[PDB]
């Protein structure tokens, strides 16, 4: 049996365009699709379905596999899956010693979705050179990528689920879009035993990346340690803390700015007063901890701003006020492309964790360019929203490593 | 004849009924000419006479062509009332992404749309009345039993019905390559002249077996086949012939029309020009208005004229070779490309000449050429060409890691093609000794239009000027330039404006403002350059002094 589902108020489906795949993935597509026609999982449809939703291939191994943008299905279906059919996040998952990431997606082919929603989850899998029209397909059963998929199959996943978590109270498990996200405080070597063991409760029903969240430490911002100061020094110094104090409360500038008087040689050196030292042992000190006065707030969206730093490394702040930070860091390791897509998902996998939703980011790179090579290392199972942006050359520099 | 395929479901909109519009009184020639032409369509099955019971109508006319009347059926509310489809516009083939082919063949299929059924539930909804004389009488009512011309749905259900139907054949004959394109098919092979003909034959039969007829060999067109502004032939492709006119005025209509043709031809044509001509439209008002060509348009539309002279046609595509993409600097901000498999025989040429924003310099600009180039290889072939630019390995590397935006560009080398891309100037990473510092600023009224630039310096120089329409960031741009021009080869300057500071950092070589460019030359001119910024009224240094200054009487 199904479960209706409905769009939000007054809201069509998807329409969103096919973009242009290379060969190699086409024909992936078209191979998985055919089998998973074959098994009932999708049929073909005809023209009087007008809705779309992207396709994408991706290397999963050397095994491909399909991967869906639903992220406009989603966004038209948020009454649903958020609020009728919610799934709580538990903020005991970030404190665990270790939380291990596994695919349950398999789990939803074996649920039939309801008919009148089939419609909306129409995909094509394109042509090269557009010789041929796409072939159409949509879904008979919940589809991976769609957040109405958990929603629906979670009292089947709580059944599941319930003789481990009754035998192993101390173990978390949280469940968001086609991931089941396990954490403990065991020893390494035991806890990998407990996921074993959760995956042969998985394997009964058919559902068949290792992180370490209290290890996560804020990224602070850095103040530099120097022999002397010149008054270029001095002058990068007061900017930086200048911002820093847009952030942080407490940060004190006055006594180091009393150094920078007269018109004065940037190469110049400037020895510096006892107290503008004290100064900046206190906002060194400020700069450690997270920062005072900034809390989630569940009623609004996570963005994510990234940095490209040079030389591998890459910086980002997550808030959902500009400076506001909720949560600072930095990514290492060259393919500037690749690198980013890496920080993305690890970024995006530590929101899951921490908040229970995906950030909107911010993306330091032009449109095109991002659009043509993000499947290329792209593994998660979800896509983030993202738009792309300038990074501003002052904002880059004031969250510098050393 | 009427296909027996399958119909395709129809529904109208969620909340919505069927149309009920009114028919218009016709004269009476009009309605004679429908009653003939709806007689014949009734015989042949399409359209079916009704009874009163059925509520809807949608108006109907005729118009004399020649001397021949056809039916015209207004289907706006009907349209109005409709779902939609599954869009059938998106996207055509480039004849550079095309295999050659021994044969192609092209076959038309005869009234398309009335070969083929329409939703059955769905017909009352299409119904109209050919009105009595005088409306005097009720009129005669028809509803259509197969796709009507106009209608939403009908370019869609058609290409669907086409797709269903090619499908057993394809898979019979799969070295057979089929395009559809409304109601044409070119059909291509690698058979000798013989059994090529004998294959065409059971595709028409095979397409009469599901009840659409199409020109025998006698009645079939011969290449090179006319499409979406195409030539082909089964081996080569070109642009349709373009004859540039000979005038002595232009009117901006003429000179719009050159444009597109020349932009069109360009996609084979290498080294098309249409910078000068372009500009000739700047601000350009009535289609009417003639404009005096310049004399570097007038040159360039003869260099192009040259280009034209003789017929040039691209080749097809080999899958089991590389593509090969050259990119050339024509002028400032105009690129041109190729592409290749075997040198120099072109798959296609194309030109890029856009600016990302008032201020780029050229190594941007050439990463979004590639760009644009890369995608385009993608949808054209399904994969990504090797690159041939003309920038050393370097000068790129060096310009990228550098910069605060993350790229990344296929496989590329370099080749030896002038212009090369080179970094005209490069700010220094640290303080510079022994260089004299310009604390610099700039100011403006918001109702006045009117500021001041001006600079203060360790070594107790400084100075400020009055500038006339000018904005509070285009007097940061003159404080800027103040400092160079009156600085040594060696300078550090220190900015308060992260505008000012965006725009220099980003190392731009040309630009749309013409203070930026005149920095430019400085800037190349220099030997060395620190720039530096620090916050607006923190009390710093010679910041506040410079503030002091260019902020009195403002
Ligand atoms: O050059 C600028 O961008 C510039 N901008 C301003 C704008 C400005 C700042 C400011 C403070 C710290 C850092 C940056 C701006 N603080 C202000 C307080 C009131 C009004 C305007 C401003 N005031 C100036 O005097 C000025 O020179
Ligand atoms: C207009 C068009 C669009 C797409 N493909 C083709 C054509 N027409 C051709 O004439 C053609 C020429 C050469 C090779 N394929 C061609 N064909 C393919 C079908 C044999
Ligand atoms: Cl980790
Ligand atoms: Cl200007
Ligand atoms: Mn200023
Ligand atoms: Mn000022």
């Amino acid at each position: 049996e199904t479960v209706p589902v409905k769009l939000k108020p007054g809201m069509d489906g998807p329409k969103v365009k096919q973009w242009p795949l290379t060969e190699e993935k086409i024909k992936a597509l078209v191979e998985i699709c055919t089998e998973m026609e074959k098994e009932g999982k999708i049929s073909k449809i005809g023209p009087e379905n007008p809705y779309n939703t992207p396709v994408f291939a991706i290397k999963k191994s050397t095994k491909w596999r399909k991967l869906v943008d639903f992220r406009e299905l989603n966004k038209r279906t948020q009454d649903f899956w958020e609020v009728q059919l919610g799934i709580p996040h538990p903020a005991g998952l970030k404190k665990k010693k270790s939380v291990t990431v596994l695919d349950v997606g398999d789990a939803y082919f074996s649920v039939p979705l309801d008919e009148d929603f089939r419609k909306y989850t129409a995909f094509t899998i394109p042509s090269i050179n557009n010789e041929t029209p796409g072939i159409r397909y949509q879904y008979n059963v919940l589809p991976q990528g769609w957040k109405g998929s958990p929603a629906i199959f979670q009292s089947s996943m709580t059944k599941i689920l319930e003789p481990f978590r009754k035998q192993n109270p101390d173990i978390v498990i949280y469940q968001y879009m086609d991931d089941l996200y396990v954490g403990s405080d065991l020893e390494i070597g035991q806890h990998r035993t407990k996921i074993e063991e959760l995956r042969q409760h998985l394997l009964r029903w058919g559902l068949t990346y290792e992180l370490h969240p209290d290890k996560w430490t804020v990224q602070p911002i850095v103040l530099p340690e120097k022999d002397s100061w010149t008054v270029n020094d001095i002058q990068k110094l007061v900017g930086k803390l200048n911002w820093a104090s847009q952030i942080y409360p407490g940060i004190k500038v006055r006594q180091l700015c009393k150094l920078l008087r007269g018109t004065k040689a940037l190469t110049e050196v400037i020895p510096l007063t006892e107290e503008a030292e004290l100064e900046l042992a206190e906002n060194r000190e400020i700069l450690k901890e997270p920062v005072h006065g900034v809390y989630y707030d569940p009623s609004k969206d996570l963005i994510a701003e990234i940095q490209k730093q040079g030389q591998g490394q890459w910086t980002y702040q997550i808030y959902q006020e500009p400076f506001k930070n909720l949560k600072t860091g930095k990514y290492a390791r060259t393919n500037d492309v690749k690198q980013l897509t890496e920080a993305v998902q690890k970024i995006t996998t530590e929101s899951i964790v921490i908040w229970g939703k995906t950030p909107k980011f911010k993306l330091p790179i032009q449109k095109e360019t991002w659009e043509t090579w993000w499947t290329e290392y792209w593994q998660a199972t979800w896509i983030p929203e993202w738009e792309f942006v300038n990074t501003p050359p002052l904002v880059k520099l004031w969250y510098q490593l050393e | 004849p009427i296909s027996p395929i399958e119909t395709v479901p129809v529904k109208l909109k969620p909340g919505m009924d069927g149309p009920k519009v009114k028919q218009w009184p016709l004269t009476e020639e009009k309605i004679k000419a429908l009653v003939e032409i709806c007689t014949e369509m009734e015989k042949e099955g399409k359209i079916s006479k009704i009874g009163p019971e059925n509520p809807y109508n949608t108006p109907v006319f005729a118009i004399k062509k020649s001397t021949k009347w056809r039916k015209l059926v207004d289907f706006r509310e009907l349209n109005k009332r409709t779902q939609d489809f599954w869009e059938v516009q998106l996207g055509i083939p480039h004849p550079a992404g095309l295999k050659k082919k021994k044969s192609v063949t092209v076959l038309d299929v005869g009234d398309a749309y009335f070969s083929v059924p329409l939703d059955e539930d769905f017909r009352k909804y299409t119904a109209f009345t050919i009105p009595s004389i005088n409306n005097e009488t009720p009129g005669i009512r028809y509803q259509y039993n197969v796709l009507p011309q106009g209608w939403k749905g009908s370019p869609a259900i058609f290409q669907s019905s086409m797709t269903k139907i090619l499908e057993p054949f394809r898979k019979q004959n799969p070295d057979i390559v089929i395009y559809q394109y409304m109601d044409d098919l070119y059909v291509g092979s690698d058979l000798e002249i013989g059994q090529h003909r004998t294959k065409i034959e059971e595709l028409r039969q095979h397409l009469l077996r599901w009840g659409l007829t199409t020109p025998d060999k006698k009645h079939q067109k011969e290449p090179p086949f006319l499409w979406m502004g195409y030539e082909l032939h089964p081996d080569k492709w070109t642009v349709q012939p373009i004859v540039l006119p000979e005038k002595d005025s232009w009117t901006v209509n003429d000179i719009q029309k050159l444009v597109g043709k020349l932009n069109w031809a360009s996609q084979i044509y290498p080294g098309i020009k249409v910078r000068q001509l372009c500009k000739l439209l700047r601000g350009t008002k009535a289609l009417t208005e003639v404009i005096p060509l310049t004399e570097e348009a007038e040159l360039e539309l003869a260099e192009n004229r040259e280009i034209l002279k003789e017929p040039v046609h691209g080749v097809y595509y080999d899958p089991s070779k590389d593509l090969i993409a050259e990119i050339q600097k024509q002028g400032q901000g105009q690129w041109t490309y190729q592409i290749y498999q075997e040198p120099f025989k072109n798959l296609k040429t194309g030109k890029y000449a856009r600016m990302r924003g008032a201020h780029t310099n050229d190594v941007k600009q050439l990463t979004e050429a590639v760009q644009k180039i890369t995608t385009e290889s993608i949808v054209i072939w399904g994969k990504t060409p090797k690159f041939k630019l003309p920038i050393q390995k370097e000068t790129w590397e060096t310009w990228w890691t550098e910069y605060w935006q993350a790229t990344w560009i296929p496989e590329w080398e370099f080749v030896n093609t002038p212009p090369l891309v080179k970094l005209w100037y490069q700010l220094e990473k640290e303080p510079i000794v022994g260089a004299e510092t310009f604390y610099v600023d700039g100011a403006a009224n918001r109702e006045t239009k009117l500021g001041k630039a001006g600079y203060v310096t360790n070594r107790g120089r400084q100075k400020v000027v009055t500038l006339t329409d000018t904005t509070n960031q285009k007097t940061e741009l003159q404080a800027i330039y103040l400092a160079l021009q009156d600085s040594g080869l060696e300078v550090n300057i220190v900015t308060d404006s992260q505008y000012a500071l965006g725009i220099i950092q980003a190392q731009p070589d040309q630009s749309e403002s013409e203070l930026v460019n005149q920095i430019i030359e400085q800037l190349i001119k220099k030997e060395k350059v620190y720039l530096a910024w620090v916050p607006a009224h923190k009390g710093i240094g010679g910041n506040e002094q410079v503030d002091k200054l260019v902020s009195a009487g403002i």
